[PDB]
RNA sequence: UUCUUAGACCGCACCAAGACGAACUACAGCGAAGGCAUUCUUCAAGGAUACCUUCCUCAAUCAAGAACCAAAGUGUGGGGAUC
């Protein structure tokens, strides 16, 4: 059990992102809608800035932490990785 | 001997404190150009709390309340608040190892000329389900407490006068309002007011004094 | 919510809750079942044991 | 807001003050009374400025739409008043008619 | 000669600290680091059991179930000072390596 | 006698400072202020010997002859404050207490609110002696 | 160990600041002077006095006091007296509260104005005959709750010498109800 | 040995000067080492973590040369409480 050329789920998913056999990212993109307009802006999950709503300006996120955190009352769908 | 020339007097305290007299003292005659009456003033006295005051006084006996003489009248002696304190032995009971400690020294003003310092102390407290033998705080955590301490003790006492103030400290009214704010910043085990002290005093008055003792027994 | 609430304490061990169960003005009526049970919490006033 | 004697942005300054005060509260939630009024008062003073000495709308930049001014722009329009309407309904919506609050 | 302790008689592992503050012995006023010196915490009766009765008797506050004050202090002994007064002792080379946490 | 004009048979408190050290005892008596005294009687005086100043016999033999004055002054009860050698000296007291207290209490004085007031520095400069101590 | 507190409570209510008196009664629970009283009853009276200022008492927080008081030991002939005293204060206060509520209702509503009148007019469909009943529904709730707890057994009674109390309390409770309006319960 | 009826020692109140920052203080933290513990304000720095950011071998180690370095010592001026 647990061949090292063909691991399970468990024996990958834990590990730090460079210590897989793949060395993928760890992040994704999203779409976000504001109450004050009809738009979709496309925003980065670990944004690390304040981003002004596409065509509006009010800030859809705060840059805080190692993962950025959406401004309140703004709805958010996710997107694929593919 | 000396004892022939000795007089007697009786100290009195404000009407904040329930038991008005609490002591009996001694002094010399006013013979000579000395006038011993002079040397009754600028004295100081030490009473326990719960002794000077009723009665009793719960777990309050450790604290020391101390006075001065502002003015002589009669064979009585009239006073005003000077310092409040605590015994040594007490503090070390509430001080334990594997916990943090916090210390703050306030500067406050009454609504009068009185200007004060309120030394404080507090300690962190382990959570009830905690499995860790550290209780230690960060730095930002600590500093907030001492911030949100100084502010409050300068906001309550700013608009409160002298006799109006002391009645809080003696009864431990402040401690309530303090700790119940503090706690969600980081958990506290105790807060106490370790010591209280007077720095700058307003200048002498007859009426403001006598109005704070009311009737004199 | 919880400020206005005090304590652990429902409305109530025992009769009160039964009395409110008893009937509705919507559905379920009214009188339905009678309890003979009552509960009151009492113990000696010291601190672990006498 | 008072600046030093002018009233140009004063207008802008009063605008943001009403919008900021009305939103914040953190309980329970909602606003009442005092805090509700300290936005209403500002809006009335803004409207007075708009009536009177204005129009005329000078220094910095003014418009009206779209870009940033911005309680001013939302008071265009009048989304600002809409936010007072929303919050008043809120206060009401929680407390049931009984005591003098009503 | 050898090494007789892994610690080296200290609470300092290498690659951690360079110097820890000296302190003044309770007894003779010798010095040593904080780590080397042996700490104890006393919790010491003001009066005897005997004595306490003969005071509390007269007293207007004590012996109501209200306890009489105790004296608290900490004491930091030097190594020689310690072993002398018999706070600590030499032990077998199998029971030398033992700990008891801070629990008394 | 020179006692109080206040009351009769109702307690009058003094303050009593019991200084304990390894080389002497003192007993001292004051009113409440500490600006005026009633006694100042020291263990040493009751012995002739440098050796036996601090030993428990000396202490007690002071305390007796203190209350032998204080009664006449009308002091019935007492408040007691226990002290030790210094701030750079030892926190531990001498053997001149557990002597002193146990005399006074059985000499027909009352007692209340015993305290420990002794110098404790936040910090000091140097303790007397040296890096290697007395040896 | 009863004075150093009552005074503390006095400070928390007489200057108004105001949940403090209740906090003080809680602090007050014995030790150390459970049945002297010599003023335990007096302390109890101060706690009872506090009705109705919002929040913090609404006096459904009372109840601990009844349980405490008593509150042994009863190795003396004061058990009956204590029970009677607690009941008496509670009843007296209840009557007073009722009286105040009644007065308020009678007063405003006939008359109006201007605020009551505007509310009635609004939509609001309603008299002030109707509206003033707002006082009454709370008054009823407080009374109902007190009865519901009071008569159950810490209070207690029951002995040859303790149960004869219990009927008196019931009579006081019920006669009072008959005066006014009411009643779901008891 | 030494200090005292020229009132020592002791008690209380207050002022002066210089040094230090107890307990909490730990098989804990930070710094390249030597080293660093009261509080508030302020000035520039450093490490770790987070990133689908940018650049694209710019690195490792090291005679010469250079900077830093406990306590004791030397010089000039200042301070002088404790040891």
């Amino acid at each position: 059990d647990s061949d090292l050329s063909y691991p399970t789920v468990r024996s990958e998913r834990m590990k730090h992102k460079r210590r897989r056999l793949v060395q993928g990212p760890n992040s994704y993109f999203m779409d976000v809608k504001c109450p004050g307009c009809n738009a979709i802006t496309i925003v980065y999950s670990h944004a690390t800035s304040e981003v002004q709503c596409n065509g509006c300006a009010t800030k859809l996120c705060r840059p805080t932490g190692g993962k950025a955190m959406l401004t309140t009352g703004c709805g958010f769908r996710k997107k694929a990785d593919h | 001997e000396t004892m022939s020339r000795k007089e007697w007097y009786d100290v009195v305290a404000p009407k904040n404190f329930e038991v008005r007299q609490f002591g009996k003292t001694i002094c010399n005659k006013t013979q000579g150009t000395k006038i011993a009456a002079d040397y009754l003033r600028g004295r100081v006295y030490e009473s326990n709390l719960a002794d000077l005051n009723k009665t009793q006084g719960d777990d309050d006996a450790y604290r020391k309340v101390k006075f001065v003489v502002q003015e002589v009248q009669g064979r009585n002696l009239l006073t005003q608040f000077h310092s409040m304190e605590m015994t040594s032995d007490r503090v070390y009971f509430l001080l334990r190892k594997w916990c943090t400690t916090i210390e703050a020294a306030v500067e406050a003003k009454t609504a009068d000329g009185y200007t004060l310092r309120l030394f404080v102390i507090a300690f962190t407290k382990k959570q009830s389900n905690q499995l860790s033998k550290n209780c230690y705080a960060k730095t930002r955590l600590v500093k907030w407490v001492r911030h949100r301490i100084t502010n409050l003790i300068r906001q309550r006492l700013s608009k409160v006068n002298i006799n109006e103030a002391v009645t809080l400290l003696t009864r431990n009214i402040l401690r309530d309002r303090l700790a119940k704010r503090c706690n969600p910043i980081v958990p506290l085990r105790d807060l106490r007011i370790r010591k209280v002290k007077v720095v700058r005093t307003p200048r002498f008055d007859a009426q403001a004094l006598l109005n704070a003792h009311g009737e004199i027994p | 919510a919880n400020e206005t609430k005090q304590f652990t304490t429902v409305k109530d061990e025992n009769r009160l809750k039964a009395l409110r169960n008893l009937h509705a003005k919507e559905r379920r009526h009214g009188p339905e079942r009678r309890f003979v049970k009552h509960y009151q919490n009492a113990r000696s006033h010291f601190a672990n044991k006498a | 807001s008072k600046k030093r004697g002018l009233t140009a942005l004063r207008i802008t300054a009063l605008g943001i003050l009403a919008e900021a005060l009305l939103e914040e509260d953190t309980r329970l939630p909602y606003v009442a009374t005092a805090t509700w009024t300290r936005s209403f008062d500002a809006v009335s003073r803004i409207y007075s400025l708009i009536t009177e000495n204005p129009a005329i709308a000078v220094k910095e930049v003014f418009s009206g739409d779209l870009t940033s001014k911005r309680a001013v722009i939302m008071d265009g329009l009048c989304g600002l008043l809409q936010k007072l309407h929303v919050h008043l309904q809120r206060i009401a919506q929680f407390k049931t008619g009984a005591t003098d609050e009503y | 000669m050898t090494t007789k302790r892994r610690n080296h008689g200290r609470a300092k592992p290498p690659c951690s600290r360079g110097r820890t503050r000296p302190v003044h012995c309770f007894n003779c006023g010798r010095l040593a680091p904080k780590d080397k010196a042996v700490g104890r915490f006393v919790v010491r009766r003001m009066l005897d059991q005997a004595s306490a009765r003969d005071v509390a008797e007269a007293s207007n506050v004590y012996g109501a179930g209200f306890p009489m004050p105790k004296l608290y202090m900490k004491q930091r002994f030097c190594i020689a000072c310690a072993i002398h007064s018999r706070t600590v002792r030499a032990r077998p080379t199998d029971m030398r390596k033992r700990r008891f946490t801070t629990k008394v | 006698f020179y006692g109080s004009s206040a009351a009769k048979d109702e307690l009058v408190y003094g303050v009593v400072h019991i200084y304990a050290s390894f080389n002497d005892t003192f007993v001292h008596v004051t009113d409440m202020s500490g600006r005026e005294t009633f006694c100042k009687i020291t263990g040493g005086m009751k012995v002739k010997a440098d050796r036996d100043e601090s030993s428990p016999y000396a202490a007690m033999m002071a305390a007796q002859d203190v209350v032998a004055r204080c009664k006449e002054c009308g002091i019935n009860a007492l408040h007691v404050k226990m002290r030790a050698t210094g701030g750079v000296g030892t926190r531990s007291p001498g053997p001149g207490a557990q002597a002193a207290l146990r005399a006074l209490a059985r000499a027909g004085m009352k007692i209340g609110r015993i305290e420990d007031v002794t110098p404790i520095p936040t910090d000091s400069t140097r303790r007397k002696g040296s890096r290697r101590g007395r040896r | 160990k009863t004075r150093g507190c009552l005074t503390k409570a006095q400070t928390l209510r007489a200057s108004g600041n105001y949940k403090e008196a209740v906090a003080a009664l809680q602090s007050l629970s014995e030790h150390g002077v459970q049945w002297g009283p010599m003023y335990i009853a007096a302390l109890d009276l101060l706690a009872e006095l506090c009705f109705s200022q919002e929040q913090g008492i609404t006096v459904d927080r009372f109840f601990p006091a009844f349980k405490w008081n008593r509150n042994k030991l009863r190795g003396s002939q004061h058990l009956e007296e204590g029970t009677k005293r607690i009941v008496e204060i509670a009843m007296k206060h209840l009557r007073a509260l009722g009286e105040r509520a009644h007065t308020n209702a009678k007063a405003t509503g006939e008359t109006p104005s201007e605020e009551e009148l505007i509310l009635a007019a609004l939509s609001g469909v309603s008299p002030a005959q109707r509206a003033k009943e707002r006082y009454l529904v709370p008054a009823e709730t407080v009374a109902q709750f007190l009865g519901s707890e009071l008569l159950s057994f810490n209070a207690i009674g029951h002995s040859r010498k303790l149960l004869p109390i219990y009927l008196d309390t019931a009579t006081e409770l019920i006669k009072y109800c008959q005066q006014h309006n009411l009643k779901r319960a008891i």
